[PDB]
C-alpha cells in the first residue's frame, strides 16, 4: 500500500 | 498527460463548525472500485501528515473529525468539528498515474468576528492555543528574512577573503 | 517506529550542485521506495522521484529529468539526492517519504536555499562596516514582521483577559 505508486 | 488537481487556495471556517475543503481532478482517478486521491495536512514549519488514503480511508492514528469523500473526479476533506489545533494547509495528491501531482493546497483559517467577536464566545484553552498557533507562522517569516540575509552578506565576505 | 532524519541546512551559490541524505529506520531499507518532494517557499508540494533501494532502480518526474539523481546505500541505510546546476527556483525544502501499508512516513526536511561588481570599490575595512550595517536591516525587516503579528496577537490577548 503506496500512497505515491499507481497501478501498473 | 498529467493530472491536474484543482483546489481553492483558502478556507476560514468559525471555531467548532463544519470545514470542507475539495479537490478537483481533469482526469478520473478511480481503478477498480478505488479512487487514487490521498490528503495530507501541513502545519506551519512542518512536515505534512497523511490523513486519508483512497478518498474515504482513515489514517492510523488521525483523529475522527477527519472525514474524507469523493469519486471519478470530485472530492472532499471534512473536519468536523474544526479545532484550534486545526489551522494549516491541506493537500490532495493523486497517484492514479505517473508524475504523482498535488493539488495546490486550501490554507484553512479561522473566523475572528466583525470586532473579534467570536474570540471572547472562544474558551481560554481555545485562544491558548490560538495564541501559540501565531508563532510558527511568524518563525517562517522571519527565517525567510533570515534566509535573505544570510545571502545578502555572503558576497561581502567573499569580497574579504578574495 | 519509522523515521527519517533529513540532512541539515545548506546553503550554495548559484550553479553548483548538493547532495542531501534520507537516513532510514524501522523497516526493511529495500522493500518499499523511497520517494522525494519538494516544496519551494510558500509554494505546494511535488513530487520528484522515487527509487527502490532494493536494485537502484529509480523513476522520475519529467520535470526534474536532469535536475535531481537518486541514490541508496543498502549498505547504510540511507537514500541520497543530488541536485545540480543550481538556480533560485531550486532554493526549496526537500523532503523523503517512505510507505508501509498505507502509512506515509515523512522525514523532518531540508532546506536549500540559493543566493542570487559593486563590492570592488570598497576597502575591506569599509566593507566589513557595510557587513555590521547589515544587521540594523534586517533586525528592522524582521520587526515589522513581529510588528503585524503582535497585532495578530493583541484580541487574543485582551480576550483572554476579558475573561
Amino acid at each position: 500500500g503506496d500512497g505515491m505508486v499507481p497501478p501498473g | 498527460m498529467d493530472i491536474v488537481l484543482t483546489q481553492s487556495p483558502a478556507l476560514t471556517v468559525s471555531l467548532g463548525q463544519r470545514a470542507t475543503i475539495s479537490c478537483k481532478t481533469n482526469q478520473n482517478v478511480d481503478y477498480y472500485g478505488n479512487s487514487y486521491v490521498h490528503w495530507y495536512q501541513q502545519k506551519p514549519g512542518q512536515k505534512p501528515k497523511l490523513l486519508i488514503y483512497l478518498a474515504s480511508n482513515l489514517a492510523s492514528g488521525i483523529p475522527a473529525r477527519f472525514s474524507g469523500r469523493g469519486s471519478g473526479t470530485d472530492f472532499t476533506l471534512t473536519i468536523d468539528p474544526v479545532e484550534a489545533a486545526d489551522t494549516a494547509t491541506y493537500y490532495c495528491q493523486q497517484s492514479r498515474d505517473l508524475p504523482n501531482t498535488f493539488g495546490a493546497g486550501t490554507k484553512l483559517e479561522l473566523k475572528r468576528g466583525s470586532d473579534y467577536e467570536f474570540l471572547k464566545s472562544w474558551t481560554v484553552e481555545d485562544l491558548q492555543k490560538r495564541l501559540l498557533a501565531l508563532d510558527p507562522m511568524m518563525e517562517q517569516e522571519i527565517e525567510e528574512i533570515r534566509q535573505k540575509y544570510q545571502c545578502k552578506r555572503q558576497p561581502i565576505l567573499d569580497a574579504i577573503e578574495a | 517506529q519509522i523515521q527519517l532524519q533529513q540532512s541539515g541546512t545548506v546553503l550554495v551559490k548559484p550553479a553548483s550542485s548538493v547532495k542531501i541524505s534520507c537516513k532510514a529506520s524501522g523497516y526493511s531499507f529495500t522493500s518499499h521506495y523511497m520517494h522525494w518532494i519538494r516544496q519551494q517557499p510558500g509554494q505546494g508540494l511535488e513530487w520528484i522521484g522515487w527509487i527502490s533501494p532494493e536494485q537502484g532502480n529509480t523513476k522520475y518526474n519529467q520535470k526534474f529529468d536532469g535536475k535531481a539523481t537518486l541514490t541508496a546505500d543498502k549498505s547504510s541505510s540511507i537514500a541520497y539526492m543530488q541536485l545540480s546546476s543550481l538556480t533560485s527556483e531550486d532554493s526549496a525544502v526537500y523532503f523523503c517519504v517512505s510507505w508501509e501499508d498505507w502509512s506515509a512516513y515523512w522525514g523532518q526536511g531540508t532546506l536549500v536555499t540559493v543566493c542570487s561588481e559593486f563590492l570592488k570599490s570598497w576597502t575591506v575595512e569599509d566593507l566589513q562596516k557595510r557587513l555590521l550595517a547589515l544587521d540594523p536591516m534586517m533586525e528592522q525587516e524582521i520587526e515589522e514582521i513581529r510588528q503585524k503579528y503582535q497585532s495578530k496577537r493583541q484580541p487574543i490577548l485582551d480576550a483572554i483577559e476579558a475573561k
